[PDB]
């Protein structure tokens, strides 16, 4: 199981 | 167990030899507010605060104390390993200074200690993730672009070609044009936004001109984004009009051919001997190779471009954005293998340069 | 170093290997010619020569159903066993339903196929 860690940024 | 990882100008890709798959990816990163740093995720989130500086430009490590704390974070954070226990397996650009390949080497075994190490040319592995010794390599990533042609196993260097136009000048590209169509794009915040945008809704257009009169003639080809704030925007020619640039560098001021070009440009510096097999092995890797419909326009460019008997072959693997990390799996993980390490011992004998002598 | 290296390309004749987890395992003599297709081959053909030295043709075959380590570990140990023969080695690319007419030619009662094989030496993560 990959986890891409690379959220993307919130308002 | 042998570690795999692919070092990127905007992703570290990372694992253990004999898995399918990365346990960890996440940006090559560190912030710093201006706890003295932050790598990765955790500097992608605390950005408010941070200034976000990126180790790896076009490929080439030019930062090296942020790529010592890139592979600290790679090593304890993500993996979860103590590196001394383990024989590791690095990537490196085509063409990467030497200088380059002896820092990383010193690097690994000074102050990660690690037994045994080695470095491996990135499209070298794409190749043999795909089960093949020849062919010509096309990756693409977030920094840089190179055409790699490969013959029985090894690149031929003078025949590889760089282009400095890849996945970051595209959502740098995407921005522009969604910016001119009225949005405003402009902070780095929301150049993550974009990056987003262009990796679900872009796509390369088998023909331009038609696909440009289709947008203009029809709404069909529009789609809408929800941003984070929750405004719908809508994407129309820009779907297409962003990774065209590829094709036409001149999109973005550039005066280099596009990828098609680039590709039989490096196919004709190699002996017209192997050029068939070539031809009909193009192997696509890398994230910027993602766009649907990539594959079957480099298809219809390069035929145009060769002759006109030639076997022409694209072939571009579902899990190309890992292809490099998984070639590398395979080979580390082989019987023969154990052999082609550079151990701690004879590097304690050689130093450095051993890099030079033990990996290609 | 490698045991089955050292066999390799010792006297004229015809060498088969399975690739079975990250190894090459030599494929008994009286199963050549009998591929499983949910495997992945590497095939040394080793000719005499007139001028005393030995010719080397390395073919490695992919079975439809392959999996990815195996077809990836095919083609490195083709390079590896290539550059352990001085790089004398012809390389080849054989594909299931594709072979050369070369390859196909050694085996004098036919290249056969089977269903099945050895399982993928990949953990799934
Ligand atoms: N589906 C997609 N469509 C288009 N682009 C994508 C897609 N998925 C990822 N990308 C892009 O691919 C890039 C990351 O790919 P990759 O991990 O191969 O690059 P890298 O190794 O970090 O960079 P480089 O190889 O240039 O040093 C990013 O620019 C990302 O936006
Ligand atoms: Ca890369
Ligand atoms: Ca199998
Ligand atoms: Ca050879």
């Amino acid at each position: 199981e990959t986890n891409e860690k690379n959220p993307l940024p919130d308002k | 167990t042998a570690l795999v990882c692919d070092n990127g100008s905007g992703l570290v890709k990372a694992g253990f030899a004999g898995d399918d798959a990365p346990r960890a990816v996440f940006p090559s990163i560190v912030g710093r507010p201006r706890k003295d740093s932050y790598v990765g995720d955790e500097a992608q989130s605390k950005r408010g605060i941070l200034t976000l500086k990126y180790p790896i430009e076009h490929g080439i490590i030019t930062n090296w104390d942020d790529m010592e704390k890139i592979w600290h974070h790679t090593f304890y954070n993500e993996l979860r390993v103590a590196p001394e226990e383990h024989p590791t397996l690095l990537t490196e650009a085509p063409l990467n200074p030497k200088a380059n390949r002896e820092k990383m080497t010193q690097i690994m075994f000074e102050t990660f200690n690690v037994p045994a190490m080695y470095v491996a040319i990135q499209a070298v592995l794409s190749l043999y993730a795909s089960g093949r010794t020849t062919g010509i390599v096309l990756d693409s990533g977030d920094g840089v672009t190179h055409n790699v042609p490969i013959y029985e196993g090894y690149a031929l260097p003078h025949a590889i070609m760089r282009l400095d136009l890849a996945g970051r000048d595209l959502t740098d590209y995407l921005m522009k044009i969604l910016t001119e169509r009225g949005y405003s794009f402009v902070t780095t915040a929301e150049r993550e936004i974009v990056r987003d945008i262009k990796e679900k809704l872009c796509y390369v257009a088998l023909d331009f001109e038609n696909e440009m009169a289709t947008a203009a003639s029809s709404s069909s080809l529009e789609k809408s984004y929800e941003l984070p704030d929750g405004q719908v925007i809508t994407i129309g020619n820009e779907r297409f009009r962003c990774p065209e640039t590829l094709f036409q560098p001149s999109f973005i001021g550039m005066e280099s051919a596009g990828i098609h070009e680039t590709t039989y440009n490096s196919i004709m510096k190699c002996d017209i001997d192997i050029r068939k097999d070539l031809y009909a092995n193009n192997v696509m890797s890398g994230g910027t190779t993602m766009y649907p419909g990539i594959a079957d326009r480099m298809q219809k460019e390069i035929t145009a471009l060769a002759p006109s008997t030639m076997k022409i072959k694209i072939i571009a693997p579902p899990e190309r954005k890992y292809s490099v990390w998984i070639g590398g799996s395979i080979l580390a993980s082989l019987s023969t293998f154990q052999q082609m390490w550079i151990t701690k011992q004879e590097y304690d004998e050689a130093g450095p340069s051993i890099v030079h002598r033990k990996c290609f | 170093e490698h045991p089955e290296f050292l066999k390799a390309g010792k006297e004229p004749g015809l060498q088969i290997w399975r690739v079975e987890k990250f190894d090459l395992v030599p494929v008994p003599t009286n199963l050549y010619g009998d591929f499983f297709t949910g495997d992945a081959y590497v095939i040394l053909k080793t000719v005499q020569l007139r001028n005393g030295n030995l010719q080397y043709d390395l073919h490695y075959w992919l079975g439809n159903e392959c999996s990815q380590d195996e077809s990836g570990a095919a083609a490195i140990f083709t390079v590896q066993l290539d550059d352990y023969l001085n790089g004398r080695a012809v390389q080849h690319r054989e594909v299931q339903g594709f072979e050369s007419a070369t390859f196909l030619g050694y085996f004098k009662s036919g290249l056969k196929y089977k269903k099945g094989g050895v399982a993928s030496g990949f953990k799934h993560v």
